[PDB]
């Protein structure tokens, strides 16, 4: 669960 | 518990790792 809300920024990064 | 000793770093990775700057 710690790995994929490490994943999110590339989807979270849209500013 | 040290079981419960690991879970001191948990509430800082996400914010850390999406929080940042502009």
């Amino acid at each position: 669960l710690a790995y994929l809300g490490v994943s999110v920024v590339l989807f979270v990064i849209a500013r | 518990q040290k079981i419960g000793g690991i879970f001191i770093v948990l509430a800082a990775g996400l914010v850390l790792s999406v929080l940042v700057a502009v």
